[PDB]
């Protein structure tokens, strides 16, 4: 019974100076009672347009919106680096006020191979009884990537935790960290630990290794 | 300058389930009594959801709430103090989000609930977990791999609660080529890592220290990264 | 007591009755939508439009003044009093489609109500009238 606002494209890749349109779909007819907002890095949103097509006073000339019924689109012309942000719609025609799923605006760039670095458990953590192996994949593009953990050549997929960064604002790349946590007893039992990173940039995955004996 | 500041009156953002938390949003740079005020919470990785609204003094300070929140929250305002408040009772773990206060004015001559200005937001987490300080662990290569033109060092913080922590390198003087990854929550514990890439000539030639701060546990730790030996 | 109406700058129409004062405007913005808003097909249904009897009476007075037939003319909309956006009611005044005859009678009613009435509604374009509360201007007759 509540109008939902769905955005078909969760992510959109663009370049500076290009034209980009973000579509908002409403589960029910909301007429002209639609606003658009902009949000960066989870900070406070900023109102862009209201009444489907009325630009806010602070908003620059590049942003233009339109639509009626259940289909509303927001277009940005001559996109700048400062325009890279999140954009979501909102309806205020009926209670409760509902917002869109969201679209992230990302900058295109050339493909970058991930720099892979493996790190053994530290001495301080070993005295505590735990052993965590961390693998860093830094400054790669495109966004797609995947990792594998091999312990003495055998794949390990138990205590692995991953974390992905957003697109870096300086060089437009992505990064990822993978951590394999094990107890001190099971860590000392094995000798070889490797993390294999798979990316579009290479047909063969990147491999980094450290041996406990060496 | 139409500034909206959000603060927490009691304690901090972390609260236990079933406890009560009161959010206060103070405005400035405009006439608070003229406009209506809304409260909005954004769950992590979820769309923004409206919570409540309170109208001006011309109307009898009427308010409207959402169904999930009815009977648990109460919105209020003080024109003299020029501030809007949100009192939250019987908090459930679902209520974990970043809460925003917003102002709605008149658009093309008609009252609408588009949000003019917003507060900075306060992170509110509700869980049964307790406060715990982090463990800082250095991450060094160990000279078991070939050294290139650039060397990547790392820092690992483990077992802290709640969010957040502050990770810097060399007291912030080293900010180029630094990646601090978002934390991961497992077994009511947060664990994150941070990488730093410096020229291979600079390390271990020069000192590289990792600075971690966790205010909830009064934890300030500096860990120097040294090469591994045997 | 008779409601008094004053026009300022020949673009906006203000009507004051009792303790209630409204401002009438014309544009294509559909502030009220029939799906989510109250339908006024009978004059007694206007109790849902406001919590103040003055606004209800003044609203009913205005539609009687322009010649609105509550049972023959298209019903108009008003915001549910439980909502907090504020009082407002909206009449479709667009001179197009099946609403042509009603839109033409509305123009006649306004021309007899206000001596100087600028018909913003143009043939073939959507035109929606909206009356909302406003502070009574001190620069117009009392
Ligand atoms: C006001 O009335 C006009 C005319 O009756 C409506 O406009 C028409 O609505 C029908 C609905 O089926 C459409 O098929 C026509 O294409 C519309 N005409 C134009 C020119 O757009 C209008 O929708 C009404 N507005 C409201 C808020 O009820
Ligand atoms: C106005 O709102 C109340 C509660 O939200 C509802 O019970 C009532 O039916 C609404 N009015 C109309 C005419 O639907």
């Amino acid at each position: 019974g509540s109008v939902v606002m769905t955005q078909s494209q969760k992510f959109m890749s663009t370049s500076v100076g290009d034209r980009v349109s973000i579509t908002c779909k409403a589960s029910q007819i909301v007429g002209t009672s639609v606003a658009w907002y902009q949000q960066k890095a989870g900070q406070s949103p900023k109102l862009l347009i209201y009444w489907a097509s009325t630009r806010h006073t602070g908003v620059p000339d590049r942003f233009t919106a339109g639509g009626s019924g259940t289909d509303f689109t927001l277009t940005i012309t001559n996109v700048q680096s400062e325009d890279l942000a999140d954009y979501f719609c909102q309806q205020y025609a009926t209670y409760p006020l509902t917002f869109g799923s969201g679209t992230k605006l990302e900058l295109k760039r050339t493909d970058a191979a991930p720099t892979v670095s493996i790190f053994p458990p530290s001495s301080e953590q070993l005295t505590s009884g735990g052993a965590s192996v961390v693998c860093f994949l830094n400054n790669f593009y495109p966004k797609d990537i995947n990792v594998k953990w091999k312990i003495d050549g055998s794949e390990r997929q138990n205590g692995v935790l991953n974390s992905w960064t957003d697109q870096d604002s300086k060089d437009s790349t992505y990064s990822m960290s993978s951590t394999l946590t094990l107890t001190k007893d099971e860590y000392e039992r094995h000798n070889s630990y490797t993390c294999e990173a798979t990316h579009k940039t290479s047909t063969s995955p990147i491999v980094k290794s450290f041996n406990r004996n060496e | 300058q139409i500034q909206l500041v959000q603060s927490v009156e009691t304690g901090g953002g972390l609260v236990r389930p079933g406890n009560s938390l009161k959010l206060s949003c103070v405005t400035s740079g405009f006439t608070f009594s003229n406009y209506q005020m809304h409260w909005l919470r954004q769950p992590p990785g979820k769309r923004l959801e409206w919570i409540a609204v309170i109208t001006v003094k011309s109307d009898n300070y009427g308010a409207n709430y959402v169904e999930s929140v009815k009977g648990r929250f109460a919105i209020s305002r003080d024109d003299s103090k020029s501030s809007v408040y949100l009192e939250m009772n019987r908090l459930r773990e679902e209520d974990t989000a970043t809460y925003f206060c917003s102002r709605s004015g008149i658009y093309d001559g008609y009252y609408a609930y588009a949000m003019d200005y917003w507060g900075q937001g306060t992170s509110v987490t509700v869980s049964s977990a307790t406060t715990k300080g982090p463990s800082v662990y250095p991450l060094a290569p160990g000279s078991a791999a070939q050294t290139n033109s650039m060397v990547t060092l790392g820092c690992l913080v483990k077992g802290y609660f709640p969010e957040p922590v502050t990770v810097t390198w060399n007291s912030g003087s080293l900010s180029s080529g630094v990646h601090t990854f978002p934390a991961v929550l497992q077994s009511d514990l947060y664990t994150l890592s941070s990488s730093v890439t410096v020229p291979s000539s600079t390390w271990p030639s020069q000192t590289v220290t990792c600075n971690v701060a966790h205010p909830a546990s009064s934890t300030k730790v500096d860990k120097k990264i040294v090469p591994r030996d045997c | 007591d008779l409601p008094l109406l004053c026009t300022l700058n020949k673009s906006h129409l203000y009507i004051k009755g009792g303790n209630a004062s409204f401002q009438i405007s014309f544009d294509d913005i559909a502030v009220l939508l029939p799906q989510y808003d109250v339908i006024i097909q009978h004059p007694a249904d206007m109790s849902w439009c406001s919590k103040s009897d003055d606004q209800i009476w003044l609203s009913q007075w205005f539609m009687n003044a322009v010649g609105h037939d509550w049972h023959l003319d298209p019903p108009f909309l008003c915001r549910n009093r439980t909502k907090t956006e504020g009082f407002i009611f909206q009449v479709n005044t667009s001179k197009t489609g099946v609403n042509e005859n009603y839109a033409k009678k509305f123009k006649t009613g306004m021309h007899h109500l206000y001596r100087e009435y600028p018909d913003s509604c143009l043939n073939g374009k959507l035109c929606l009238m909206k009356a909302q509360p406003t502070s009574w201007p001190l620069q117009c007759p009392l």
